[PDB]
DNA sequence: TTTTTTTTTTTTTTTTTTTTTTTTTTTT
């Protein structure tokens, strides 16, 4: 399998509590403060400032800005052509993984391209749309988990009302977490 | 013969063909023009069984044969009749020298007479529509193709031609393969791009693209080696950019579901904005 | 640790005293070539933009990121990124501005863990 | 603005800075550490106006927005900077996230701020490239000269010590001076060499050259008559080579144009050659 | 002034015309028979002998050979140091004033120095260069003076066509000489 | 007055019989430091070089000047130069060899008086 | 309608000294 990407605000991602997997191939995630588990994200924002690309090539990096938050975007190795590609003031979309560097989170950049005006505001529409929809389901979800906790009964009243099994173990996950 | 019309398609061997079916309908006899400018005759009738319909199509010397001899109700048995894809996709008989017809015939048959999310799509999924990020580049190539059938052509050292196995000697064409990903939020699908629609996304000319994987080959590579390194190293600034594509899902034994692209388009963001309002609307958002 | 700070999306006549970087998207009606600034017009106002290198076209939609400059000679931006919005739909862009206004309040106050 | 470089004061209000100046000189970024341990970039560049000169510190994102956007003799103007004193007690311009710099502006202050044959050479021509040979020597000899400015020093005999008129006490360096003549076939020209470029021409060191001009001048030659024997005598064995020299042209009231070699090199055959083959060229020979 | 050393073949030396000035302070110089005035010569070749001292240190001497002829060097009094620099089999470039003694033409000695084989390329390179400049010149100087003579139109006429007033002089001097 | 006949340019293969003094350049396959001869390579030929006190090293490219010398046992070349011509770049020297062929007999046949 | 076939995954980052240019003739 190959989970999806999903599209959010930076302040989402910036705010989120960020989840290193202690297999050396399990893939990190983030679970964001509405108990959304994220593997890889989706943002769409300005580049801020002309990128960093180090001497040595070894790293290349490059900021955008969405207007909810302020967050870099790396690249490693060969990798570093991606910040290459872009410049300071290119409106982009940005696809990669969550990483979490001195405890601040920033995107491994899998993919950066230009993109059109309207292409922005279709992010956000976009965006805002799966935020109430995510809000909405975790909302019933919290309250099964209340009630019942993780238990067979539990899962199957989720089912019933079109929550994923999974977002109940987020939700615990993420009370053991604060 | 158990064979239903379900079962006809486009291409099968007529020694296979058997079929009956009741006439639904008959059209009238018209005259078409062949290829020498004689006139010929054609006449088409619709016959059902247990499982679909087909069109039945007597040419020629069948008209005279057949035609006045069958009418609606009666039950006809087809035998070794070639089988065409209708202009709407579907089986047709078509009746010509080597057909044949038995009229009510002997058989135990007789008595018996899009927008899709990535999450929502199955194996053998047809004409879909997925909106989605380029997310990975996994191989970039050009092979020779025979400009008919489109089919790889094998290069003849011993003539000094290039022969295709259906069409014989023939002029290859350059043909590109673009094999990526796409993730659309919801779920993530591998993409297959071909000849000119591969080359519009690329931005490269296929002859550009093959001068670089003989550059790669020549360094040691194989030509599974050359492909994929080309995709990473001249086309990543390909992904991350929004694209609609529309094709057909077909399951790899290992590889997983692979949507082979007919075409691909940009995103018409007032057309995917109204979409959202309509879901926001369900939301009790508007 | 003076981290960037998001460019807030306003109006030119929403502008407040506390914003210091400001995101703004209107129309050129003037350029000086000489003094390296431009007149923004978004239809809710006029702003001075003093651009340090890219100087847009007359008639050309933009979108400016910048630094709000309080001076006696008035509030001027001073630009850091200028964006060609010219097929940009603005009617949409500003129905999403209101459902943001409304929805995204309203969503960080359902919280009752 | 009226304002000039002139006008900057250390802590004047940065609104006020509104400057224009040409530079003059770039030096390279370097890395410096905050007070919290981290390490950021800092780049200074050399600007002037009608009025006087001042350095200016990019600091940080600074550097990377704009040092490589600047060259050179380009004019920069710079806006709401932090005026510090510099360690020789002069304003110096800090651009740090407040300030600004707009490369070549609209502004009215600012307008108040190769291979060449012998036969073609002008009075006052700067950066010209001549290719020759070696035809006469006119003078070798060394001076004590200062380490910074490089000028002629005046011993004191009251004091013991070297005196330099610009940095006083000084510790002085031998510096060389090789006059020469060179000739390309279209023309002669003079030329002077000096110091580490005349030493590496000669192939003897300037304490060598001080001790045969000594040796000299014991005899009753005065040090204008020890400088031409020197050349004479002992590196007479330079005349006849082919070299490269670079320099400006200026021109002596009496001994006409002289050109001040900043370096000479060995001449690159195959680069000549093909210079060669260009002219052949336009003869119509190939 | 000091007029420039002429880069020619050792052949075109031996084969032109020695002017003798009468005056005790006029340059000598040679008419070649393409009508190439020439004050100084330039030259590179080989060193055949092993150079001639007298043993009251008089006058050194050493031979060239370029491969089109052979000329003698020499060097008078303490100029005889020019001759002692060099040795049998060395590769050379030479700079002086054209002599005539004995009815052959020779080179008094201003330099001479070790050079690498590649400047005897591009000393044939640069005299080929040269001397078909020189020659497609003095073919349009010699229509003019056949044509006009030495006359204040034909002066015009010259300059016009890129040729040098004294180019005409030299051709005249050259039909008086034959 | 037999004044000296100065060096002619030649290849190893295009020898003619009144050539009495040479220039040949290659490169050295073979030295005999007892009998004082070597082996010159040039691509076009292979010559017996004798020479009387220089002995170059085997696979030095040097220039070789010397009086040709006739006898019983063939052709051998009595070296009077030898030079080190191991950086000398041979394609420009091929280059303007048929330069100089090719244009110095016409150059000397313009002269009409 | 096509080529050729093994999907995904972690971690790595600071400007000079001092002043008169060039030229003939001499040879065992
Ligand atoms: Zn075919
Ligand atoms: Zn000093």
């Amino acid at each position: 399998k190959r989970m999806p990407a999903t599209r959010l605000y930076i302040k989402d991602i910036l705010e989120g509590y960020f989840v290193k997997s202690e297999g050396d191939f399990e893939p990190n995630y983030l679970i964001t403060k509405y108990a959304r588990k994220v593997y890889r994200a989706k943002i769409v924002g300005t580049v801020v400032r002309e990128p960093l690309i180090a001497e040595d090539e070894t790293y290349g990096k490059f900021q955008v800005d969405d207007g909810t938050g302020v967050i870099w975007v790396l690249g490693f190795r060969d990798d570093t052509k991606f910040a290459k590609l872009v410049r300071k003031g290119d409106l982009v979309q940005v696809i990669g993984k969550i990483a979490e560097w001195r405890d601040d989170k920033q995107i491994l950049v899998e993919g950066v391209s230009k993109v059109h005006p309207n292409m922005w505001i279709l992010h956000r529409y976009e965006t805002l749309k799966e935020k109430i929809e995510h809000i909405k389901k975790a909302k019933i979800a919290l309250e099964i988990y209340n009630q019942y906790g993780i238990t067979a009964k539990s899962k199957v009243i989720a089912k019933n009302k079109g929550i994923e099994e999974e977002l109940l173990e987020v939700i615990d996950e993420l009370y053991g977490i604060m | 013969s158990l064979m239903r019309i379900s079962e006809l398609y486009p291409g099968m061997d007529p020694r296979e063909v058997n079929v009956v079916g009741r006439v639904l309908k008959k059209y009238p006899p018209r005259e078409y023009t062949r290829k020498d400018g004689s006139v010929g005759r054609v006449a088409s009738l619709i016959i059902y069984d247990d499982s679909g319909r087909a069109r039945v199509v007597l040419w020629d010397a069948k008209v005279s044969e057949y035609y006045n001899k069958i009418e609606v109700g009666d039950v006809i048995k087809v035998l070794d009749a070639q089988v065409k894809e209708s202009l709407s996709g579907l089986p047709e008989l078509h009746i010509n020298f080597r057909a044949r017809i038995i009229l009510n015939p002997d058989d135990p048959r007789v008595e018996m007479i899009t927008r899709k999310k990535i999450k929502d799509i199955e194996a053998g999924d047809r004409f879909v529509e997925v909106r989605g990020t380029i997310a990975k580049v996994y191989r970039v190539l050009t092979y020779d193709a025979c400009p008919e059938c489109k089919k790889k052509v094998d290069y003849d050292e011993g003539l000094g031609v290039w022969i295709c196995p259906e069409h014989g000697e023939v002029q290859p064409i350059k043909m590109t393969i673009l094999d990526f990903g796409l993730d659309d939020g919801t779920g993530y699908i591998r993409v297959t791009l071909f000849g000119d629609d591969a080359e519009e996304l690329l931005g490269v000319s296929p002859e550009e693209i093959a001068e670089k994987i003989k550059e790669l080959e020549e360094s040691g590579l194989t030509t599974k080696e050359a492909a994929r390194k080309l995709a990473e190293d001249e086309f990543y600034n390909i992904i991350g950019r929004e694209i609609v594509v529309r094709g057909n899902v077909i399951e790899d034994r290992f590889l997983g579901l692979i949507l082979r692209a007919s075409s691909w388009e940009d995103v018409d963001y007032r057309r995917e904005i109204e979409r959202i309002k309509e879901e926001l609307e369900k939301l009790g958002v508007m | 640790v003076r981290r960037r700070k998001p460019a807030v999306e306003r109006k030119i006549s929403e502008i407040r005293e506390e914003d210091t970087r400001v995101s703004l998207i209107g129309r050129v009606i003037k350029v000086d070539k000489m003094d390296y600034m431009f007149w923004l017009d978004d239809g809710t106002g006029v702003a001075i933009i003093e651009s340090e290198s890219d100087l847009p076209k007359v008639g050309q939609v933009v979108r400016v990121i910048g630094r709000i400059i309080r001076n006696e000679e008035g509030i001027h931006i001073y630009a850091e990124v200028i964006q060609d919005f010219s097929d940009a739909d603005l009617e949409a862009l500003e129905e999403i501005r209101e459902l943001e206004r409304k929805l995204l309040p309203r969503l960080e106050g359902e919280i009752v863990w």
